[PDB]
RNA sequence: CGCGGGGUGGAGCAGCCUGGUAGCUCGUCGGGCUCAUAACCCGAAGGUCGUCGGUUCAAAUCCGGCCCCCGCAACCA
RNA sequence: UCGAUGUCGGCUCGUCGCAUCCUGGGGCUGAAGAAGGUCCCAAGGGUUGGGCUGUUCGCCCAUUAAAGCGGCACGCGAGCU
RNA sequence: CGAAUGCCGGCAUGAGUAACGAUAAAGAGGGUGAGAAUCCCUCUCGCCGUAAGCCCAAGGGUUCCUACGCAAUGGUCGUCAGCGUAGGGUUAGGCGGGACCUAAGGUGAAGCCGAAAGGCGUAGCCGAAGGGCAGCCGGUUAAUAUUCCGGCCCUUCCCGCAGGUGCGAUGGGGGGACGCUCUAGGCUAGGGGGACCGGAGCCAUGGACGAGCCCGGCCAGAAGCGCAGGGUGGGAGGUAGGCAAAUCCGCCUCCCAACAAGCUCUGCGUGGUGGGGAAGCCCGUACGGGUGACAACCCCCCGAAGCCAGGGAGCCAAGAAAAGCCUCUAAGCACAACCUGCGGGAACCCGUACCGCAAACCGACACAGGUGGGCGGGUGCAAGAGCACUCAGGCGCGCGGGAGAACCCUCGCCAAGGAACUCUGCAAGUUGGCCCCGUAACUUCGGGAGAAGGGGUGCUCCCUGGGGUGAUGAGCCCCGGGGAGCCGCAGUGAACAGGCUCUGGCGACUGUUUACCAAAAACACAGCUCUCUGCGAACUCGUAAGAGGAGGUAUAGGGAGCGACGCUUGCCCGGUGCCGGAAGGUCAAGGGGAGGGGUGCAAGCCCCGAACCGAAGCCCCGGUGAACGGCGGCCGUAACUAUAACGGUCCUAAGGUAGCGAAAUUCCUUGUCGGGUAAGUUCCGACCUGCACGAAAAGCGUAACGACCGGAGCGCUGUCUCGGCGAGGGACCCGGUGAAAUUGAACUGGCCGUGAAGAUGCGGCCUACCCGUGGCAGGACGAAAAGACCCCGUGGAGCUUUACUGCAGC
RNA sequence: CGAGCUAGCCCUGGCCAGGGUGAAGCUGGGGUGAGACCCAGUGGAGGCCCGAACCGGUGGGGGAUGCAAACCCCUCGGAUG
RNA sequence: GUGGUUCGUGGAGCCAUGGGGGAAUCUGGGCGGACCACCGCCUAAGGCUAAGUACUCCGGGUGACCGAUAGCGCACCAGUA
RNA sequence: CCGAGGGUAGGGCCCGUGACUGGGGCGAAGUCGUAACAAGGUAGCUGUACCGGAAGGUGCGGCUGGA
RNA sequence: GUGGGAGAGGGUGGUGGAAUUCCCGGAGUAGCGGUGAAAUGCGCAGAUACCGGGAGGAACGCCGAUGGCGAAGGCAGCCACCUGGUCCACCCGUGACGCUGAGGCGCGAAAGCGUGGGGAGCAAACCGGAUUAGAUACCCGGGUAGUCCACGCCCUAAACG
């Protein structure tokens, strides 16, 4: 069947981008946290130009 | 007139179409004048605030005139009548002599080639517009505005008028299409006539989607639902309410009267 | 089986809960009116209060046990 | 037996008890014969096909030597429905 | 530490067990190799072929090409690989995206709002498979190419020279610019045919040296033409409108046009040049190379859904924006500038490999699932993207080999009987395309209808009739009719392709829903009615601002119910709701102080505080049922009995009318007659004693409609009597890889007892050499899930109201 | 933190072979005082019919440590809304 | 009308205060738990002000703290796979 | 080829029959009430319409076969 | 044909006042209504009665008749338009064109039906109050369809002279 996975590099930049994160106080704190956690990767790596 | 149907298919036995003789040779409108870009959508910033809309023929906004105080005096020819798919009535396109094209909710009696105009001048025949003062008490009229210099706001629907019955110092008296009786200001412009394409009331949708093509999307019944959704929600086997019939939203449905009390509009009206 | 409602002249109903007196209606009987009958009028009688028992100074009336009458319930399986 | 014993009826397969429906053996009979009635021995084998109902049962239809009762977790769902 | 269905780990059992992922299928010879059913090569075979073939987009991201490799990954094997090591590989002014535009939406200076964080928010900005925009055809690479190279062709920009003109904007206007369905003409794509032109070869096995078989007979292309079509009127005056201005546009007014004549713009045809070019055969490649060839490269036909495109015609639901483009002027400038022609010079950024209906994307897997757009050849079946076969192209689905038991799946066939099967004809059968006869009740006059029931269907020869395209003829192509005749069991000879009726229920109907057990009679629906709302509407969301409603205005918008249509919807306003009542009763804060207390020496200061004044709500008076709801008991009575039109009485707010009625409603019940049957708890017609119908939670009907539910009959069958044979895939045996839940340990028999009451394990007796293998499924209260019912817990949640208590709202 | 599954709405694009039946409306004829209306012919309507793609999920069987945490085979509904 | 305080409307002050009314400048004002007298204490409606105190990313010392199933999640290129 | 007739299939008229049901005819002395004939104690009749155990009543218009 | 006349003859548009009902204002107090007599009912929440104002619907008093017109059903305030029939004078033109009339076709009071509109009075149904033995009636107080209009149906009558 379909799955819930279809992947869109827009949909994933545009709705977990760091620019989204940045534009809001949730997403901010969100960053805050994966920067304290020493997480490697803040937001979804979205690849291609 | 309306157009009817032979039975050729189930639902085809009833539908009804509007006629569409008094639409002069001029299907297609008027770019400049209208159209805009019309936006559709059933809801506010973000959440539906009004059931049940949406789907529907793409539409055009027709930006028809609802003050005709600009041209004062100046005379305009009806140049056409033609379709308007965001109101119940038709609209005149006439052309004024100063050049200038504007759109007029089309009245009954209203003929292509006619002369119309504008102000307390104004032979009081059907399309002019004039200040409610200086038209004949007893004469049918509409797009009336409410308060001077704020634009037409009652009796824009199809085949619809108000008549003057008196008059009361600066206000003269207006028997509205609900029937109300209103102290509406006497400096306020309404335009002698009715309404026309009065057979409106007459047509028979026919069907389901006829009521979709015009955007209006499937109402459900309280009965239908349950508890969480409506007051008439469950309960067994069908059920006959259990309670005064409600609104999803709690309040009674059938009788209580919900206009303001105190609202400062209450001087000025006289009727149901 | 459990539940609670009734048994009052010939018929249908009051009367009880706040015991002490059984009343209304109809029908029955005698008298009248009419040529006559019905209607009307004037008069008149008729109830062991379902049946056993005590409760009491006294039970239609309060309390128990049976007697038929009516209406309710009888559910998860 | 509730850290589960699947619960009606049908179906397939059975198998047992006899307080025996049929067939074998009998006694009494208000047993002439034939046919019954009834009781006593006896389970070895048998114990039909349909109409209606989920039905068990039952009621009919047409036959029969007869159209037996009951147990086996109202036998049988790691066999079916 | 021994138990916590404990935690983490390791290793056992089931077990050499089930499996090895589509039943599209394989065999052999030769290579390589330590090692081959599996790797390369060849021959033969089978499978896709509106794909299982090629081209995009998304997504993936080294998966592409090559060398060397096989420990692992591959359901076996592997010399192979989408795997391991290394190296190479993606070239653009013209394709796509960006230095262009705007959509919904986002963002957002002005502005408004909000405890904060933030929420609105016109102008503008951002936002794309939408508008705008200049590249066609071939060649070379192991791997890239509309990117390189070849030929032919364009687009901006910037500086020049040459000629024209009032040039000039983010401002005006015009255009861009828009639906659906049906379409005409002329073309192109693609396809068929050819005695003609081009070709290696070919006569097989009885015949054919022949208009014989086989292969192939194009592609691109500026100008100028040619054909088809799209667009457009030209003058002059007046001008108060297009938010400054206008020579523009709009509105009058005259003349000329009414035509595509003329202007331009597309597409197609031709085009200077350029390019490709088969089968076969010989080569050594994994693959591509030469030869055929100096290839030929020509006529006929069919022909689009594509091109001309802003084409036309009808209809109602009435069909984006902005820029590029044309123009009009404004400031300003007119040694500037802009247009046209020519020259030279400038032209950036990112993507470009490969997969791409799948072994590279989404599903933990090399997964039988999912995944948008374009091409999708031929022949035959009426047609078509259907179906059968087959081009091109691509596969034989990464375990094999044997055997030929039960049993299972998938299939085929059956004497006689045809529903007896069964909860049901569940399933399976029959039927099946086209043409032609031929068709009922009913009906809203459409339909019912493919009603039913029928016949025709091939091939041969003769005669004969319309078109199409060609000239009016030839052919090639599409439709017809008539007449003889041949053959078979059988002619839509294979494949795709209704079983038909009758009568009830429910719902009108197409529609919609429980993604993953219910598709319905539930939802919706046109339509009917009630009720709210006069517009800063009612209603909804948000504290707000604000937005929806709606850029709507009572023929409009919200809420409820009912649900096409026909005939209809009775009576009760006592209770509840809703509505309407300047009286009255009651009523909080506040107004009011008659009056009483606390202090103080007093002036004072501080409390209590009754009259009466005080809203809405209630109470009370009214109305209202397509508002919540409701719509009776008993006793008698007719000249056969029976029955009760008739009466008496109690009670009510009023006591169910019509029309249905053992029902989707009937307990007693298989009610009672009647019909269907040999037989009928079901079905159909009736009676009515309606446990417990009933009129908009509508009542009684209704043609048509339905994967809805019930009953009946015909037709037909393996459903059945009642089975039997046959096929393929497994099952079984050999080689290879090889799991699982489960598991206190086990050396794990019957009966009769017994035991917590159903024993392999206790008692007595009975039987029983040790171990396996294919099978059946009675038992181990078998496995699985801390029972889903039940009850408990002062455990939890969703729900309702005249439970309490608050809160938003009014 | 989630509408990359799903539920609706908005904006923009796309897809729906092939047949059937043949409404209005025109056109001619008939009719009449003018009509209505009736005939043909044309016309090409429709939550119309058959049937692919495509969107479904009706009935049965299979599958049930599956190919699949919804699948496969036969069968069925819609397919210009 | 409320919050703060041991204070939950209590006899409820004091300190903060949204709403209404609304003074004085020392013979002025507030408080000393209703209030009033008396006796006392402070001087509201402007601001600033070290230190003693809290913490422990980071460096150092020390442990009747662990010693690779412990000790931080990580002794190991871990907020990694 | 035709063709008596036989078979399958579907329609047309007619007759018989049917639980049950509708109103109808006739049947000496059954119940109910009084509609009509006298102005019939509400003038009557009437088409239509609703309602009522029943004659009947009533609404609207008409008639004189009444005042 | 020529020239005249009477008419509630038909259709559409427009319009006048009287009266009833309701709302509003004034003034006004204890009953009004109704009948054979009563009661339901209306009214101190201010009725009836009177004044003034507004709204609306239907019907046109006097003239009016025993009258006029129409083929019937029918048709009545007033105005205009559109329009049918008809009588009279003259004897002007035609020149038998004549009468009836199966079917067909139109017309057709009232009541009723459809969709829309309107609704003042009245008024089937219905509710009450009296009268009755009962009264689903007569009388009384309410009241819905309807009566009114546009259009479409219906087609019957004591459509009677
Ligand atoms: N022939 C009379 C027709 O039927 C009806 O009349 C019938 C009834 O009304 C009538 O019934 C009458 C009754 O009215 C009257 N008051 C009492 C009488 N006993 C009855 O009588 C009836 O029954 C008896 C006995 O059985 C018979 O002998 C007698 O013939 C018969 N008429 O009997 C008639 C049938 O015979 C209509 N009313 C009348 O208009 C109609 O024309
Ligand atoms: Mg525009
Ligand atoms: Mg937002
Ligand atoms: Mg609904
Ligand atoms: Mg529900
Ligand atoms: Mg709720
Ligand atoms: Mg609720
Ligand atoms: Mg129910
Ligand atoms: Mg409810
Ligand atoms: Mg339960
Ligand atoms: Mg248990
Ligand atoms: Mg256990
Ligand atoms: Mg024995
Ligand atoms: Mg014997
Ligand atoms: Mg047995
Ligand atoms: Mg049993
Ligand atoms: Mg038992
Ligand atoms: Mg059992
Ligand atoms: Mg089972
Ligand atoms: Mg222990
Ligand atoms: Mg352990
Ligand atoms: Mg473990
Ligand atoms: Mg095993
Ligand atoms: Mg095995
Ligand atoms: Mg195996
Ligand atoms: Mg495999
Ligand atoms: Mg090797
Ligand atoms: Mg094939
Ligand atoms: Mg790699
Ligand atoms: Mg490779
Ligand atoms: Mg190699
Ligand atoms: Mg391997
Ligand atoms: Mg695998
Ligand atoms: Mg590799
Ligand atoms: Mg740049
Ligand atoms: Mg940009
Ligand atoms: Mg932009
Ligand atoms: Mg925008
Ligand atoms: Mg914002
Ligand atoms: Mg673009
Ligand atoms: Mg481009
Ligand atoms: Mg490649
Ligand atoms: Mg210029
Ligand atoms: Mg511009
Ligand atoms: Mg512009
Ligand atoms: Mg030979
Ligand atoms: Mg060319
Ligand atoms: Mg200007
Ligand atoms: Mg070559
Ligand atoms: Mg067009
Ligand atoms: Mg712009
Ligand atoms: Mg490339
Ligand atoms: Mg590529
Ligand atoms: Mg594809
Ligand atoms: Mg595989
Ligand atoms: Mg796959
Ligand atoms: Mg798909
Ligand atoms: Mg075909
Ligand atoms: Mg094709
Ligand atoms: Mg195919
Ligand atoms: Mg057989
Ligand atoms: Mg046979
Ligand atoms: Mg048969
Ligand atoms: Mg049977
Ligand atoms: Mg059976
Ligand atoms: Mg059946
Ligand atoms: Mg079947
Ligand atoms: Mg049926
Ligand atoms: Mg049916
Ligand atoms: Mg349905
Ligand atoms: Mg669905
Ligand atoms: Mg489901
Ligand atoms: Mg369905
Ligand atoms: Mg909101
Ligand atoms: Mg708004
Ligand atoms: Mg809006
Ligand atoms: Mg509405
Ligand atoms: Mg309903
Ligand atoms: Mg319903
Ligand atoms: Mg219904
Ligand atoms: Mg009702
Ligand atoms: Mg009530
Ligand atoms: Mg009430
Ligand atoms: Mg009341
Ligand atoms: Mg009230
Ligand atoms: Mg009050
Ligand atoms: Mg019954
Ligand atoms: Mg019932
Ligand atoms: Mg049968
Ligand atoms: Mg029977
Ligand atoms: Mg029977
Ligand atoms: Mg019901
Ligand atoms: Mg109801
Ligand atoms: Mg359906
Ligand atoms: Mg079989
Ligand atoms: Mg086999
Ligand atoms: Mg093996
Ligand atoms: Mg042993
Ligand atoms: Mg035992
Ligand atoms: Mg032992
Ligand atoms: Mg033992
Ligand atoms: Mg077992
Ligand atoms: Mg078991
Ligand atoms: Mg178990
Ligand atoms: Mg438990
Ligand atoms: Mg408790
Ligand atoms: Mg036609
Ligand atoms: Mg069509
Ligand atoms: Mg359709
Ligand atoms: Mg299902
Ligand atoms: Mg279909
Ligand atoms: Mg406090
Ligand atoms: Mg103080
Ligand atoms: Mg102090
Ligand atoms: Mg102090
Ligand atoms: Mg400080
Ligand atoms: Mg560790
Ligand atoms: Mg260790
Ligand atoms: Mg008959
Ligand atoms: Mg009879
Ligand atoms: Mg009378
Ligand atoms: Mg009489
Ligand atoms: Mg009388
Ligand atoms: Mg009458
Ligand atoms: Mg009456
Ligand atoms: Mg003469
Ligand atoms: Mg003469
Ligand atoms: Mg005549
Ligand atoms: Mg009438
Ligand atoms: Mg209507
Ligand atoms: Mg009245
Ligand atoms: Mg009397
Ligand atoms: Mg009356
Ligand atoms: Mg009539
Ligand atoms: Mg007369």
């Amino acid at each position: 069947m379909k799955r819930t996975w279809q992947p869109n590099r827009r949909k994933r930049a545009k709705t977990h981008g760091f620019r989204a994160r940045m534009r809001t106080p949730g997403g901010r704190k969100v960053l805050k946290r994966r920067r304290q956690k020493g997480r490697w990767r803040l937001t979804p790596a979205v690849r291609k130009r | 007139a309306v157009k009817k149907f032979k039975p050729y298919t189930p639902s085809r036995r009833f539908m009804t179409v509007a006629d569409f003789s008094e639409i002069t040779k001029t299907e297609p409108e008027k770019s400049l004048v209208k159209p805009l870009k019309k936006t559709g959508g059933r809801n506010n910033q973000g959440r539906i605030t009004v059931r049940f809309r949406g789907g529907g023929h793409k539409r055009l906004y027709r930006i028809i005139d609802f003050k005709r105080w600009d041209k004062v005096g100046i005379p305009a020819k009806v140049a056409a009548i033609e379709y308007d798919p965001n109101r119940s009535a038709r609209i005149a396109l006439l052309h004024y002599v100063d050049g200038e094209k504007r759109y007029i909710i089309a009245p009954d009696g209203l003929q292509v080639g006619q002369q119309v105009v504008a102000g307390p001048d104004a032979p009081i025949q059907v399309g002019n517009a004039l200040p409610l003062r200086f038209i004949p008490v007893g004469t049918v009229v509409h797009a009336v505005e409410l308060e001077p210099k704020k634009g037409a706001k009652l009796a824009r629907a199809a085949g619809t008028s108000a008549q003057i019955q008196g008059r009361e110092g600066d206000y003269v008296i207006l028997r509205l299409p609900s029937g109300e009786l209103r102290k509406v200001h006497g400096e306020c412009y309404a335009t002698v006539g009715a309404v026309g394409n009065a057979d409106h009331k007459n047509i028979v949708l026919g069907k389901a989607g006829r009521s979709r093509w015009l955007g209006r999307r499937p109402h459900v019944r309280g009965a239908a639902m349950n508890p969480v959704d409506h007051p008439h929600g469950g309960g067994e086997g069908r059920a006959p309410r259990g309670r005064p019939p409600a609104s999803p939203w709690g309040w009674q449905t059938k009788g209580l009267k919900t206009r303001k009390r105190r609202k400062p509009s209450s001087r000025f009206i006289i009727a149901r």
